[PDB]
RNA sequence: UCCUUGUUUUGCGCAAGGUGAGAUUUUGGGCAACAGCAGGUCUGUGAUGCUCCUCAAUGUUCUGGGCGACACGCGCACUACAA
RNA sequence: UUGGGACCGAGUAUUGCAAUUAUUGGUCGCGCAACGAGGAAUGUCUCGUAGGCGCAGCUCAUCAAACUGUGCCGAUUACGUCC
């Protein structure tokens, strides 16, 4: 596909639950509420 | 064959180093009060051994360790 | 009543059986289960694993080598067969054949390596109790699958020819011949 | 170069006598001024224990009738040969400088 | 925790058994110090030094087609199907 | 082999902005092509684990022998040492 927060289209897509983070990796680009504890 | 039972009354202790074989005492049950001067043989055994375990013995006046 | 005190496979009885070796006594002990179908915790500590017959801990390792095998419930139904063969042919009750043949199957003696200076060195270590039991299993049961690997026409057949030779001492068991030839050593070298 | 012991691994003090007699060891045949020699003290058994009350069973002059021989010998080692079969290890600082005499 | 009154010289504790759903880092995971590596990543970024591409641009294109996937039957890594 | 599939030809439908076995849950040929537990070497787990089995998510015109997660069937040996 092709994602909006990038232009790259490679570098992988996520569009997984209607969303992408992953052309801004999500470590690096958190606060969408996510967390890890286990 | 000889099958000779014996108690194993202690654990004698830690011998070889592989991790499989412990070297062990017997002590004779096997007789019905027949003269024995040995009289608690050690005896290297094959895998875990607890103690009043009863097991057959292929052999007698065994010394085990030796200096070899 | 009548299945309240009374234990049974379901028509062969503990009664009868009567364990044959004295040095074992403690790593052989008698069913009263219907069925050797295990379902509890096996091991948990180092001997946990003779609190049980001999009977399950063989239906358990009677086969392995999976791809689609039925394991437990499956090993069951052969084990139902062997028991009625073994009983039309030692014309005696197939349970105490069974506690005969891991007794007389299993290799007494043993030598190891342990030896150093770049040689190894071989001395008679005797077997202990639970393994005389479990080594014997194992070998009877190792001989079953290779005996119906690409050959004979039997199933459960060859369980019950292996486990009568074993109780006769006869050296067509594939137990009896290793009994043997590991004692030709261990008694020939101390 | 460093003096790393005093004595120089002897037991002959400077400025006496600066020779004495060479003595072969009982391992590998190596000779060794005597006062360097490690000296050790065996008494060996002529029977373990686990024999001892066997013999001492067929035996009626000997064993209970009179106790047991035991072979001496004295053993002088070369230094290589100590320490290969660990009868003498390496010991730090503090501990290299004390003795027990001749005394076990 | 209790108990075995065992092991524990007093301590720190250890083993077996017991109560019990469950016997010790309760159980399984997740996080994690300090010192670092000339490790990887400038094709993740609006995270970037400089200096290369800056218009018959190679940058760039809902542009067209092709490649990354090829096959002397060649070696290795990983996967799966069987006897 | 009626155990296994991999090659190979013919037909058709489905997906798509575009298919060039993309399609593939399909027909029906070839199977009498390999391979019979497989030298040396070498991997990793002690319990609901190993092993066996299936499903979903993931990627996204379309395809999962992959990856991630849940569930089912469920042992043998050891519970020791430091070589």
């Amino acid at each position: 596909r092709h994602c909006v927060i990038c232009s790259n289209q490679k570098a992988v897509i996520r569009k997984y639950e209607l969303n992408v983070c992953r052309q801004c990796f999500r470590e690096n680009a958190a606060n969408i509420g996510f967390s890890k504890l286990r | 064959d000889q099958a000779q039972v014996g108690l194993i009354i202690k654990v004698l202790g830690r011998t070889g180093s592989r991790g499989n074989v412990t070297q062990v005492r017997v002590r004779l049950m096997a007789e019905e009060g027949s003269p024995d001067a040995n009289r608690t043989i050690v005896r290297n055994v094959k895998g875990p051994c607890k103690e009043g375990d009863m097991l057959s013995l292929m052999e007698t006046e065994r010394e085990a360790r030796r200096l070899r | 009543m009548s299945a309240k005190a009374p234990k049974l496979f379901n028509k062969w009885s503990y009664e009868n059986l009567q364990t044959t070796e004295i040095a074992l006594s403690d790593h052989i002990s008698k069913t009263a289960t219907y069925v050797p179908h295990s379902a509890g915790r096996w091991q948990k500590k180092r001997f946990r694993k003779a609190r049980i017959p001999i009977v399950e801990r063989l239906t358990n390792g009677l086969m392995f080598k999976g791809r689609g095998n039925g394991k437990k419930l499956q090993a069951v139904r052969l084990v139902k067969h062997t028991l009625e063969i073994i009983h039309l042919l030692t014309d005696q009750n197939p349970l105490q054949v069974v506690i005969d043949a891991v007794s007389k199957g299993a290799p007494r003696e043993d030598s190891t390596r342990v030896g150093s200076g770049g040689v190894v060195r071989r001395q008679a270590v005797d077997v202990s109790p639970m393994r005389r039991v479990n080594e014997a299993i194992y070998l009877m049961c190792k001989g079953a699958r290779e005996a119906a690997f690409r050959n004979l026409k039997t199933l459960p057949e060859c369980l019950a020819d292996e486990i009568v030779n074993a109780s006769k001492g006869s050296s067509n068991s594939y137990a009896i011949k290793k009994k043997d030839e590991v004692e030709r050593v261990a008694k020939a070298n101390r | 170069m460093t003096t790393k012991r005093r004595n120089h691994g002897r037991a002959k003090p400077p400025c006496s006598r600066g020779r004495t007699r060479p003595v072969h060891c009982f391992n590998c045949g190596r000779l060794a001024p005597k006062d360097k020699a490690v000296g050790r003290f065996v008494v060996r058994r002529m029977l373990d224990q686990a024999s001892a009350r066997d013999v001492a069973e067929a035996s009626n002059v000997y064993g209970a009738g009179f106790p047991m021989p035991k072979l001496y010998m004295k053993q002088r080692f070369c230094i290589a040969c100590a320490i290969h079969s660990r009868t003498v290890r390496a010991r730090p600082t503090d501990m290299r400088k004390r003795r027990f005499t001749t005394k076990v």
